[PDB]
């Protein structure tokens, strides 16, 4: 599902059928191995499904998804951290190269509004979103969303060497 | 000395932390209330939301049913946080949502 | 202690506040989705 | 039960039947659609 | 002054637009008193030098800012429509994520 909306469904077929026997995969999915990981990397692939049908729809449904899919790793894996540190980076990347569109706002706002709230119910991880430097990113995007819009409202009213 | 009376040892506990007196708390819960009394005065009275375009017809059986499956769920979210079960919230929110969904899509779909 | 036993949000006078503003919000989405659906533009 | 050289069998059938299958779409869908 | 130029051409284009339609005025003046609200939950923090409860303070807060990131997006989706979504898509939701977010909200508060 990831990889047909990067480029087409044969693609994702494929790479399904590639990463069904891989041995990088297998290591850690061998029947027996109970732990976390087994779980985790399924709900990462569920969660970017879901935040790239987010980004490039621009649907709040789907991003509301790929935030309960997110609170559903940060709540089984501790490597939860990746996934609040390249999601930002992607917006971020984004902004610089100039493809800021209100789609972007959209998705990435109410992936955040939503998992960051609901991330902090894990007791484990509670408080750190708002404290700790794993999560300063998402923050900071979350920022310069909110300038950059105000930013792409007046620069868009007003001429461009007016500027 | 060894074999003897020995001293008593009680532990010592911390002090709670402390909560803000209450008459200082009131004027808040005061101040949020007005502002939102004058929050819902400002749609009522600002010529917005004024309340035209009702639906009358057969279409307002389903509206009612829309509003109800919005206030019910609000409804339940308030039982669940005075003590209701997790799980008593998932199968009321499963059976307000299973003919909720009908009646507020079908709702969209007759309100052009 | 257990994350059931921990006095209540209306037992502690310092959070009156939170609850009043979220109970405030709640109500005000409650009657702005209303008159966003029957009010026309 | 079944032994360890079946599942190797097994295993190996079951791969080669969708790395085959897998062709056999692609071709199917790039040739017959631009 | 180009700002104050900027300023009044900005207030002109935006109270032509609240009053041409008025869904417009009852989300921007939702989104004002949700800042209200902050504002006035920060200054009670400020005032008594305390945060007992924070996961109290910051379900209020976080309430109050996912109600105006919500109301941003259905806006933004309201004036200029996306491709693929209708107006009623993107007004169920948006009811949807608000309602998800209300529950999250009130389960944090305990
Ligand atoms: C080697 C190592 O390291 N190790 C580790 C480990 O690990 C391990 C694991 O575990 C295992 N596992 C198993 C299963 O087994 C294994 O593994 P593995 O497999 O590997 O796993 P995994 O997961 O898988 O992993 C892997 C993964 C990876 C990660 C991968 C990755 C991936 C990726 C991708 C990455 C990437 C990234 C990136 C970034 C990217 C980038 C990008 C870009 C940029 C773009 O194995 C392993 C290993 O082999 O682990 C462990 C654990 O588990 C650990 O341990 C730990 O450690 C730590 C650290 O340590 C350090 O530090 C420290 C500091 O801290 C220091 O100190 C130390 O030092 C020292 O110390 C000590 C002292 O004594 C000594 O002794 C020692 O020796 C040392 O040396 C160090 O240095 C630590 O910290 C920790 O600790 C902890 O824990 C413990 C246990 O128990 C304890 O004891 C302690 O205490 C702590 O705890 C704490 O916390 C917890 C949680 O967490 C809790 O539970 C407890 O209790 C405590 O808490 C307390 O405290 C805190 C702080 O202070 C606080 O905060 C709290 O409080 C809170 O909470 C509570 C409860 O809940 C509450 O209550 C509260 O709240 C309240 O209050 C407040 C205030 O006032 C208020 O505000 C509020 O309001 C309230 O609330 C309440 O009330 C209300 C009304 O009123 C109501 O409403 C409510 O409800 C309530 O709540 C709060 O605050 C408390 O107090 C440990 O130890 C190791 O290490
Ligand atoms: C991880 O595992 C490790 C290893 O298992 C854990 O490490 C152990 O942690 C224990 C407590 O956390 C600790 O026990 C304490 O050690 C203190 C250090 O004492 C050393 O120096 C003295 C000389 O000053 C030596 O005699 C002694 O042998 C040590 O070498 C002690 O000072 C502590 O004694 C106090 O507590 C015990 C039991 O609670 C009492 O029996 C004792 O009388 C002391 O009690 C006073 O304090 C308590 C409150 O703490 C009061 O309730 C009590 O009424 C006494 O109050 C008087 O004194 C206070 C000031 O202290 C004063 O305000 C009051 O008015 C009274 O005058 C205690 O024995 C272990 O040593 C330590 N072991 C190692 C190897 O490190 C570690 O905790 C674990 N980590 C976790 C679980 O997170
Ligand atoms: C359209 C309408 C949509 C409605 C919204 C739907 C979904 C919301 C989305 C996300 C919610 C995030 C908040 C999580 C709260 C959980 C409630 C709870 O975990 O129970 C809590 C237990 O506290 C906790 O330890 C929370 C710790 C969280 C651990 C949860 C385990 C992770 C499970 C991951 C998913 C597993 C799926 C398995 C099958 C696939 C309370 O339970 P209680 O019985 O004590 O009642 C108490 C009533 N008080 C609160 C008023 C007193
Ligand atoms: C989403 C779909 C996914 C599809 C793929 C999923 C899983 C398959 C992948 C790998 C399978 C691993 C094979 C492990 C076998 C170990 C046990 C063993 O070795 O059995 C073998 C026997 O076998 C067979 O002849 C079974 C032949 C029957 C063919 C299969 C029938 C179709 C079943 C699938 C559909 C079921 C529902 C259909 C309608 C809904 C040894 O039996 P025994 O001596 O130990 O005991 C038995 C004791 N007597 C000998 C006395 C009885
Ligand atoms: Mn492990």
């Amino acid at each position: 599902e990831f990889t047909k909306e990067i480029k087409d469904a044969s693609a994702g077929l494929l790479a399904a059928g590639f990463i069904a026997i891989v041995p990088g995969y297998i290591s850690r999915s061998v029947a027996g191995s109970y732990d976390n990981e087994a779980i985790a990397i399924t709900l990462l692939m569920v969660t970017f499904m879901f935040w790239i049908k987010a980004q490039k729809t621009g649907s709040i449904m789907h991003a509301t998804c790929a935030a309960l899919f997110y609170f559903y790793m940060v709540s089984a894996w501790g490597g939860y951290v990746f996934i609040t540190n390249l999601i930002p980076l992607h917006v971020f990347l984004l902004i610089l190269m100039g493809r800021y569109s209100s789609k972007l706002y959209s998705a990435y706002t109410t992936w955040y509004a939503i998992g960051t709230v609901a991330s902090m119910q894990i007791p484990f991880v509670g408080f750190l979103p708002i404290r700790s430097n794993d999560h300063m990113a998402a923050l900071g995007v979350f920022g310069l969303i909110q300038i950059v819009a105000f930013g792409d409202f007046v620069k868009g009213q007003i001429s461009t060497a007016k500027f | 000395d060894k074999f003897g009376i020995k001293p008593e040892i009680h532990h010592i506990f911390h002090a709670e932390p402390k909560r803000v007196a209450k008459p200082i708390a009131v004027i808040f819960v005061l101040i949020i209330f007005i502002t939102i009394l004058s929050l819902i005065v400002t749609w009522l009275n600002s010529c917005a939301a004024a309340f035209n375009n009702i639906p009358t017809g057969v279409t307002a059986v389903y509206f009612l049913g829309f509003i109800a499956t919005i206030v019910g769920f609000e409804v339940i979210f308030a039982r669940y946080y005075l003590g209701t079960s997790i799980f008593e919230t998932l199968f009321s929110s499963l059976y307000l949502g299973a003919p909720g969904l009908l009646t507020s899509t079908k709702f969209l779909r007759s309100f052009g | 202690l257990a994350n059931d036993e921990y006095p209540r949000s209306w037992e502690i006078s310092n959070s009156w506040v939170y609850i009043s503003a979220i109970c405030g919000v709640i109500v005000a989405w409650i009657f702005f989705v209303v008159s966003f659906v029957t009010t026309s533009s | 039960m079944i032994s360890d050289e079946q599942l190797n069998s097994l295993a190996i059938t079951f791969g080669i039947v969708m790395m085959t299958l897998i062709v056999i779409y692609h071709a199917v869908d790039s040739t017959m659609s631009p | 002054t180009d700002f104050q130029e900027t300023f009044k051409t900005s207030k002109r284009a935006y109270f032509a637009q609240i009053e041409k339609y008025p869904k417009l005025k009852l989300i921007d003046t939702f989104c004002f008193f949700l800042v209200l609200l902050g504002v006035i939950q920060c200054t009670f923090i400020i005032l008594i030098r305390d945060n007992f409860p924070f996961n109290a303070f910051l379900a209020g807060f976080i309430i109050c800012v996912g109600q105006f990131v919500l109301l941003m997006s259905l806006r933004l989706q309201l004036c200029n429509s996306f491709p693929g979504i209708s107006k009623n898509r993107a007004f169920a939701e948006f009811i949807v994520a608000s309602l998800i977010l209300h529950f999250v909200c009130l389960h944090f508060i305990n």
